[PDB]
């Protein structure tokens, strides 16, 4: 049977990017602008209610990689500038009558795809709405010129090249400069010098140094004019407010450190970041900030960053008349790690976290008049030490709203394990503290989370008890005992130097909760790893095990066995002293627990070791079968430990998992695709007998059938490859064909052959790793597959994607589009102009509510 | 050597024609000769040579001096016989040379301006963009210190000549260097002390700011009105004028923002309105204009009506000057939200259609453009009818320049606003005259025609009385001895033929047809186009059994039309044919229309894009009614029988009928005809292939299967073409059916495909790298990476060369998308190549 | 063409190849956001931390020639 | 005669053709399924070029456009296709 599949997201992707805001209806109002990656969208926080409702949503089948917002001279309305993945600049306006983003401007200059030296990874607009200037993270840059029409309407000019060879370039911002011309600063850095020397000394002698743009609007051109280089190493840049309401310049933000610099006669101010007091990480590691705001009043200005561990610090600079005193920074809050923040007016505070839930806070006080410590720079400081303050919970900002978000998801089950008529998506997600597995029901979903440990990795269903077996594993983490005993020790060093006695104590008994002050993660290859006996109903732990400082949790499978009765058995595979990047990894153990209590607590009964990692365990007939590195093993329960009875070896590079389905076993490799083991039981050998003639990063797998497979890559990609007819699995030298190929543009970790609605058409339930979930449903006769194919076809010419991409293109990332149909686009066809629809429509012998009805048919069967 | 010399390149150049050995030249006379060299490879040489010299003469440029090199520019700049785009590489070349040498210039600056600015004055557009480049490159090389110092003293000149062409210079440098660079000087300058021609210079300069740089103003408009605003009521006379002036030239760049920037100004113009008279006064009126529709609705409504007595005072002006700036004021008054209709209609309109629509405004054209163009955008506002019921009855005039003017005016403004404003004793005015207008027409006035159509299809069904009417003059209009009228009758049947038959008139249309019929013979072809455009238009909206004349009738007589050598008579002959053989196929035998097919296969290869796409629409049109195979077979034939060009119009029907009809009912007698040994025909057959799925894209999704055989055979040594446009075909094959599930096939074609990478000639090898690159599209780069890898490192030079070059066309062609197809490369002793992030598992 | 960045010719040797593929492939992490999340999930690790990484890795994605 | 494209980056400036190259596309020659709308560099369309004929150099009549191949495989997105002679000056022809 043909596989023609049509594509529909449930849940469209809940993550954030990229967050902007601005007054984009218009109005006084001010909303915010998001990237949840392939999707732009418009939030109003209801400044009432201390709400955020969502305004407009829009796939634009693209990889939005910058998003940035702007006004020209005199404007009322902010427009909204978008680089993609596309080669092309989109110019976008929103109208709240028609509720649409109304494409201004598209120009084109380059390829599509992310690529290295095609622009559109950087965007930084002058503030005063009179050029942009899009970048590439490689050579060359462009300048266009907005200016404005007698009809008030936007114009964009010819780029202007701002090229240069072998540099890189880690973030462009705009610098303030008034009215005179615009001017853009980079951080750059040229390799030239550190590929013609095979010593590496050129490289450690190369450094990274701050450019200057300037876009000369009399002579039409931009000239790379200044360009210092920089004592560290900075992250990304800081516009400060310039022109007559503030003073011109730049703050670079680097490791330890933040300085404002400027050109001219204007000396350099540099100011360590205050690290945390007692701070619980490696002394060796470094401290930076992961994001800014800027919020400029009448009065004053000043801006919000955020470090690593949360901490969100006020900036302040000294004017002292012109040249910049002193960089003054206090303690402002702690949030979880966003991606972007928005200080809006009327006084709230967008946290558009990084991962999981995103969060809205009104502001109460600015931080003037407390007793904190507020930090300078010219304060004196020895250089061997930094400044310390101290983490207090939330007194500044107060949570008027919080937006759900299931990114990211690392694993799902469809099933009904509460005793319904519809089953429930159980969702292990969420990371480090934050992490959770959420139950959904459809009746969009509804949500209920239950909190974990660590980020989960994989989790089994016990079929009897129908409780959920849960991994969790993070990395450079400290395990609960870890962190009893680096405090003890603390506490032991801070006892001589005498209030140090009460103060020690005090630190002992402060517990700070790491889901809203993060957790205190050190060191290389250290692990914190716990197994979790879950109730599906309630949200109590049945049972909980820690682990090793070192032991990392990977795999997990509960089975029956034959060697045994029926009493169950967990079998978790872990890897000690990993050490990620690069690979270098000490050994793995196998945890074989006894099921007690009809699923209610675990028994230790052994521990069996092995070379490498153990990254796959899956029942099979009666004994198990477990994957050590590149070897496919089959084991038995014995009295004391794991017995091996048959492996195979010429598996390509590493399993990252095997399913098995009658006496075959799909092994998947970590950059290969599926490999199709067959085992004969008297032979007691596993013989490989076929593979796939394409490389896959293969991330999950579902056996749909006997012969096919539908896998996920890396790279955001869904396939299925079945095999050929009358393929014997004795012989080998055996090739799948790859039968369907789509590109989601997210991660894909876990698919899924189920039915939601029950008796309805069995579908393919997808999760995505920014928190989306979507749906692949076979299509029954020819007619309706051709009539959405010709729905496609005419959307894709009629209704183009929004920021420049082509969607066929798109679709086709890594492989060509077979055999599938995107619904996404499809529904679009309710979003077009009444003209468009009349026209597509007769060109389908149909009426407009006829089609759209005909779409939504398709969201009911599913 | 030395490039080719005009006969007016001597003068310049006279001194290179010598061949003189330079060791012997004198110093600094010798860089002078250099210089003379560098130019004459600059201005008559190829683009290499070009940018040679430009690389040269601008990395030399401080050794050279500004001196020499200024004083060899400016003699040629000046040369009388210079062509345009000569001028603009000396401009490139002087913005190039300016950069280097930044302040160098300064003793130079003085004779630059006396050469360029009379560029700023220059009819040519692209003359006064040069001259305003490089007065913008000379004022950014020296400083604006230099520059004030410089054009100072021509300030206060007793011409008015440099007055202006130095307040336009001025302008230039102030857009070069920024507004409030100049700010202080312009402060200074309109309140000088000393004469009354620098302040106007001043304000001269402020106005030619604002219309050199536009909307670019807005955040120094405040400034500059500040700066300009004490002018208003100044001593002299021509001051406040131009300060009236310069202070509409703001408004009209600052549009529509910034009237709080004018808060000083209103006031002082509202007095001059009642003070002043004659051209102050109409400065005063034009400023006003352009600063009404910046205002708020009350304030627009309450400045307009206290301005409005002095602007109806100034409608019977007799300076036209005059009337031409009160008609725009109108123009804008009326057009901005807060000046209701009702006022208009009251106190507005009748003076305005009783001074200002006199025959004599229709002479002009100025005035007539302004008149027409600022009554519609009164109807825009006061209504069609209040409007149109004004000057309907102007339709019956005798001089005939008013009667188009109104006749234009009603046009207009009922093809803005409909006919739903118009009463019945309107509309009889409207037909009335209408029909006066156009029975009267000492020549075939297009503007009659439009009007006519227009209101016809405004009025639509409510027409249906005057049908009669109409038809009885349109028939009396035909039977006239100029060609150029009866041309003129056929196109308004043409336009008027949907709203007859919306009109259920059917029976009138049918004796138009029938009376078009028997001027089919007409010896002038404009007037054959236009009466086969309205038999076009009659024939599409009326049923082909109701038709008079009998389409099996016109459809033998439209045939031997296409012979005719005029484009318009062939495109709407074609056009004609096309509309019969959609829905009137049934009245027409096969014999007719294959002889059609075949006298319309020429014009296949006509040289006017719209005859060729009329042609392949009808055809397709004549194809759907008969059916594939009758005309498939002489298709065939005709290619055997043919070569050359005139075979590509065969090639291009076989494909028309491949798509029309579904290409199983082609392709297999395509096939077909590779079978006979004759070489010559199997190369046209794979044309046809080629140019068949290139055609049909998408739909050739099911046949590419059954091409592969013969594609694997032509891809064989049977020759180089045979090979070259297989590899055509398997290239649109790729492009055609990308995305829809042909891996299997397109992959098995590129083992064929393959082998002939190895190619030294050109032609087929270019066919084979344009397949290569669609099969990477179709298949996807992974494969062509995995075919690619095996042969990028290799012993063997050429090997590593060929394959080298398919990587190039790989990776610039999808580069992000090779990221998840590299191989496994194991890091070895010396570095690190495995992509550990790639590696991890969760 | 020695325009686009990447491409190569019969003397392109292996340093040079793999690390032009190494750095598209860092500039696709860069781009691609749920690459970037996969990787910030492996090792702990925020996605300000990993992106500085890959800028830093930029220079000598493999070591000298 | 050596021609060669102009490949400089595209500007505003719409392309355009003369009466005798309509239909063509700039790149490949072809006449089927006009796609996308030519650019071209500023260059190119200054001064008596604004409006010139991309392929020979006459007075345009029509907006020039690649064809859907080119556009599938991306061959509109390189550099400016105004065609350029080398063997000739701003003053010939
Ligand atoms: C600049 C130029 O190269 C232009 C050529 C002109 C060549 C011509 C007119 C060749 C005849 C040729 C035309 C195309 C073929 N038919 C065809 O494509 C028909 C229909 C197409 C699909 O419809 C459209 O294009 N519709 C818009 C027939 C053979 O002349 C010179 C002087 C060489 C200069
Ligand atoms: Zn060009
Ligand atoms: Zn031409
Ligand atoms: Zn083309």
């Amino acid at each position: 049977r043909h596989m023609f599949l049509y594509n529909l997201t449930l849940q469209r992707a809940t993550g954030i990017s990229f967050a902007i805001h601005g007054n984009f209806s218009g109005t006084k109002q001010q909303e915010i602008v998001v990237s949840r990656g392939k999707i732009l969208e418009l939030l109003r926080p209801d400044p009432n209610t201390g709400k955020v409702h969502t305004l407009l949503t829009v796939e634009v089948f693209g990889v939005i990689r910058s998003l940035m917002a702007f006004r020209l001279t005199g404007g009322t309305k902010d427009y909204i500038v978008v680089g993609s993945d596309s080669g092309r600049i989109v110019i976008l306006e929103y109208q709240p009558s028609k509720n649409m983003f109304e494409k201004i401007h598209q120009e084109t200059f380059g390829k599509s795809g992310c690529r290295r030296i095609v622009p559109g990874q950087f965007l930084a607009v002058d503030p005063k709405g009179r050029a942009v200037m899009i970048s590439a993270i490689e050579k060359q840059k462009l300048v266009y010129i907005l200016n404005r029409d007698a009809a008030a309407r936007l114009t964009i000019s010819s780029p202007l090249e701002a090229h240069k060879a072998n540099t890189l370039v880690y973030h462009v911002v705009g610098v303030d400069v008034g009215f005179e011309n615009p001017m853009f600063a980079c951080l750059e850095m040229d390799y030239e010098e550190a590929d013609n020397d095979p010593t590496g000394e050129a490289a450690a002698n190369t450094q990274q140094t701050l450019t200057f743009y300037e876009l000369d609007l009399g002579l039409n051109h931009v000239v790379r004019k200044y360009s210092e280089p920089l004592e560290e190493h900075g992250n990304f840049l800081i516009t400060v407010p310039g022109g007559s309401d503030g003073p011109s310049g730049v703050l670079i933000c680097s490791e330890n450190y933040i300085t404002y610099k400027n050109f001219g006669d204007q000396p350099d101010i540099r100011c360590p970041i205050p690290r945390r007091r007692n701070d619980l990480d490696d002394p060796e590691r470094g401290m930076i900030f992961v994001c800014s705001a800027t919020h400029k009043t009448k009065s004053m200005f000043f801006f919000l960053a955020q470090t690593e561990q949360g901490d969100i610090f006020k900036i302040t600079l000294e004017t002292d008349e012109d040249m910049v005193t002193e960089i003054r920074l206090k303690y402002f809050d702690t949030v979880p790690v966003a991606a972007a923040m928005c200080v809006l007016k009327t006084g709230f505070l967008f946290v558009a976290s990084e991962f999981g839930n995103h969060y809205l806070y009104q502001i109460a006080h600015l931080g003037d008049d407390d007793e904190e410590p507020e930090f300078s720079s010219a304060m004196p400081l020895e250089e061997g030490d930094t400044f310390f303050f101290q983490p207090r919970p939330l007194k500044n900002l107060v949570l008027v709203d919080e937006l759900d978000s299931l990114s990211p998801i690392l694993f799902c089950q469809i099933a009904d394990l509460a005793n319904e008529d519809t089953p429930q998506l159980y969702v292990a997600c969420g990371r480090g503290p934050r992490s959770s597995l959420r139950v959904l029901r459809h009746g969009v979903f509804n949500q209920v989370a239950f909190p974990l440990q660590y980020t989960p990795r994989k989790f089994v269903i016990h079929p009897e008890s129908n409780n959920l077996i849960i991994i969790e594993t993070d990395h450079n983490a400290y395990t609960e005992a870890t962190k009893a005993q680096r405090k003890q020790q603390m506490a032991e060093e801070m006892v001589e130097a005498e209030l140090a006695a009460e103060m020690a104590a005090a630190f002992l008994n402060e517990n700070l909760p790491e889901s809203i002050f993060g957790a205190p993660k050190a060191g290389n290859g250290q692990w914190a790893s716990v197994i979790r006996v879950m109730n599906p109903i309630q949200g109590n732990t049945l049972d909980l095990v820690q682990l090793e400082q070192n032991e990392a949790a990977f795999s997990v499978a509960v089975c029956r066995f034959s060697n045994t009765g029926e009493d169950w058995y967990v079998l978790v595979g872990v890897a000690k002293d990993l050490i990620l990047n690069p690979r270098s990894v000490a050994g793995g153990f196998v945890y074989t627990y006894k099921l007690v209590n009809n699923g209610e607590k675990l028994e230790f009964l052994h521990k069996t070791p092995v070379e490498e990692v153990p990254a796959a365990i899956a029942p099979f007939q009666g004994r198990v079968l477990i994957g050590v590195g590149k070897l496919l093993r089959v084991y038995d329960l014995g009295k004391k430990k794991l017995l091996r009875k048959c492996e195979n070896k010429h598996i390509a590079n590493y399993i990252s998992g095997i399913q098995t389905i009658g006496h075959r076993v799909i092994v998947s490799d970590v950059q290969e695709s599926f490999i199709w083991v067959r085992y004969k039981r008297n032979e007691n050998q596993l013989i490989i007998f076929a593979d796939d003639t394409y490389p896959r990063w293969v991330t999950t797998a579902s056996l749909l059938d006997y012969d096919t497979v539908a896998g996920a890559d890396k790279f955001g990609n869904i396939c299925v490859v079945r095999l050929p007819p009358n393929t014997n699995d004795e012989v080998d030298s055996q090739k799948a064909e790859v039968i369907m190929n789509y590109h989601v543009g997210e991660t894909v970790l876990s698919l899924q052959k189920t039915t939601l609605i029950p008796g309805g058409s069995e579908s393919l339930v997808y999760t995505t790793l920014s928190g989306g979930i979507g749906i692949l449903v076979p299509f029954t006769s020819h007619e309706d597959h051709d009539f959405f194919q010709h729905v496609e076809m005419h959307l894709r010419s009629e209704h183009p994607p929004l920021c420049g991409r082509d969607h066929l293109s798109f679709r086709s990332y890594y492989f060509p589009v077979k055999n599938v149909i995107d619904g996404d686009l499809c529904e679009q066809f309710n979003s077009m102009e009444p003209n468009k629809q009349k026209n597509v429509s007769e060109e389908l012998d149909r009426t407009p509510p006829e089609v759209s009805k005909k779409l939504e048919d398709i969201r009911t069967r599913y | 050597n030395l490039p080719f010399l005009k006969p007016d390149d001597i003068q310049y150049f006279d001194k290179l024609l010598v061949d003189v050995d330079e060791s012997t030249l004198s110093p600094e006379e010798q860089k002078e000769r250099k210089i003379m060299k560098l130019l004459l490879k600059i201005k008559n040489g190829t683009p290499p040579m070009r940018k040679a010299a430009l690389r040269q003469i601008t990395d030399k440029a401080r050794e050279f001096g500004a001196g020499p090199l200024f004083n060899q520019i400016l003699p040629l700049l000046m040369s009388p016989t210079l062509e345009d785009q000569e001028r603009h590489l000396l401009v490139k070349v002087i913005d190039r040379i300016l950069y280097k040498l930044d302040d160098l210039v300064r003793p130079y600056v003085h004779k630059i301006l006396v050469v360029i600015e009379p560029l700023l004055i220059d009819e040519d557009y692209y003359a006064r963009v040069e001259g305003r480049e490089i007065i913008s490159n000379l004022a950014k090389a020296a400083g604006l210190a230099t520059m004030i110092s410089t054009m100072r003293p021509d300030i206060d000149n007793m011409d008015e000549y440099v007055r202006n062409t130095t307040a336009r210079a001025f302008a230039v440098v102030a857009s070069a260097l920024g507004i409030p660079s100049l700010l202080p000087f312009l402060k200074a300058v309109c309140k000088s002390k000393k004469s009354w021609q620098a302040r106007h210079t001043g304000i001269k300069i402020v106005q030619q700011i604002a219309i050199l740089m536009g909307c670019a103003i807005l955040p120094h408009l405040r400034s500059l009105v500040e700066i300009i605003e004490h002018g208003l009521v100044d001593e002299q006379q021509k001051v406040r004028t131009i300060s009236a002036l310069a202070i509409a030239a703001l408004a009209e760049a600052a549009t529509p923002y910034g009237i709080e920037s004018f808060d000083s100004v209103l006031k002082p113009l509202w007095k001059g309105i009642r003070q002043h008279r004659g051209k102050g006064l109409a400065a005063f009126l034009k400023a006003i204009g352009y600063l009404i529709p910046l205002m708020d609705a009350e304030y627009a409504n309450y400045y307009t009506r206290e301005v409005m007595l002095i602007l109806i005072r100034e409608f019977q002006s007799p300076d036209e000057e005059m009337k031409k700036i009160v008609l725009k004021v109108v123009k804008q008054c009326c057009g901005t939200d807060g000046v209701e209709a009702n006022y208009i209609k009251t106190e507005i309109l009748p003076p305005f259609f009783k001074h200002f629509w006199q025959h004599r405004m229709a002479l002009d054209r100025r005035n007539y453009r302004q008149l027409v163009d600022t009554t519609v955008e009164l109807a825009n506002k006061v209504g069609a009818a209040e409007i149109i019921s004004r000057i309907v009855d102007d339709l019956k005039d005798e001089a005939e320049q008013y009667r188009k003017m109104v006749m234009e005016t009603i046009e207009k403004i009922m093809g803005n606003l409909g006919a739903a404003d118009i009463d019945h004793k309107l509309e009889e005015q409207l037909i009335d005259g209408i029909l006066y207008a156009f029975q009267e027409q000492t020549t075939e006035d297009s503007v009659m025609l439009n009007g006519f159509g227009t209101v016809v299809n405004a009025l639509g069904k409510r027409v249906k009385p005057y049908l009669p009417q109409i038809c009885g003059t349109v028939l009396w209009r035909l039977n006239n001895k100029s060609a150029k009228v009866r041309q003129q009758a056929a196109d308004l049947i043409s336009r008027t033929a949907v709203v007859m038959k919306t009109c259920q008139e059917e029976k009138l249309m049918g004796h138009l047809g029938v009376v078009l019929y028997e001027y089919l013979g007409e010896e002038y072809p404009e007037v054959l186009g236009s009466i086969l455009g309205a038999l076009k238009a009659i024939v599409n909206v009326i049923g082909m059994h109701k038709m008079t004349p009998p389409i099996k009738d016109l459809l033998p007589r439209l045939t031997p039309i296409l012979k005719n050598r005029h484009e318009k008579v062939q495109e709407n002959c074609i056009d004609l044919v096309g509309r019969i053989a959609d829905r009137g196929a049934e009245y027409v035998s096969a014999r007719e229309w294959m002889r059609i097919c075949f006298e319309l296969l020429e014009l296949l290869k006509a040289h006017k894009k719209a005859i060729r796409r009329a042609t392949v629409n009808t055809f397709g049109y004549i194809a759907k009614a008969i059916g594939p195979h009758d005309v498939l077979a002489t298709l065939l034939n005709n290619l055997k029988v043919q070569e050359r060009q005139n075979r590509v119009c065969t090639t291009v029907a076989i494909a028309i009928v491949a798509e029309t009809c579904s290409p199983f009912t082609v392709l297999p007698a395509l096939m077909n005809e590779y079978r006979v040994p004759e070489l010559n025909v199997q190369n046209g057959v794979l044309k046809s292939l080629s140019f068949l799925f290139e055609y049909i894209g998408e739909m050739g999704k099911d046949y590419i299967y059954a091409v592969t055989p013969l594609l694997e055979d032509a891809l064989m040594d049977r020759d180089l073409v045979h090979r070259q446009t297989a590899s055509a075909v398997v290239q649109h094959m790729s492009l055609g059916v990308y995305g829809f599930g042909c891996e299997d096939s397109l992959n098995h074609l590129l083992n064929y495909v393959w082998p002939n990478v190895f190619e030294t000639s050109p032609h087929v090898i270019q066919a084979v790298m344009g397949a290569l690159e669609g099969l990477r599209v179709a298949i996807g780069p992974c494969r062509m990476l995995q075919y690619c890898l095996q042969g990028l490192f290799h012993p063997a030079r050429k090997v590593r060369d060929v394959y080298w070059k398919i990587y190039n066309s790989i990776y610039i062609g999808s580069q992000d998308a090779l990221i998840a197809h590299y191989p496994r490369i194991y890091n070895d002793d010396k570095n690190t190549y495995i992509r550990y992030e790639l590696d991890y598992i969760l | 063409q020695s325009k686009y960045i990447g491409t190569g010719h019969a003397d392109t040797t292996k340093w040079e190849w793999l690390v032009n593929q190494h750095r598209d492939s860092y500039c696709s992490y860069m781009g691609h956001f749920d690459l970037l999340n996969y990787f910030a999930i492996a090792e702990n690790e925020s996605k300000a931390r990993v992106r500085f990484n890959l800028m830093e890795k930029m220079l000598q994605p493999c070591g000298p020639p | 005669p050596d021609l060669i494209f102009c490949r400089k980056q595209a500007g505003v400036a719409i392309g355009r053709l003369c009466e005798k190259c309509d239909g063509k596309c700039v790149i490949c020659d072809s006449y089927v399924r006009p796609c996308t709308l030519v650019r071209i560099c500023d260059e190119c369309n200054y001064g008596s070029y604004q409006g010139r004929c991309v392929i020979c150099g006459g007075p345009g009549v029509s907006d020039a456009y690649y064809c859907k191949e080119c556009t599938i495989q991306e061959k509109d997105r390189d550099g400016c296709p105004k065609i350029v002679n080398l063997g000739s000056s701003k003053t010939d022809l």
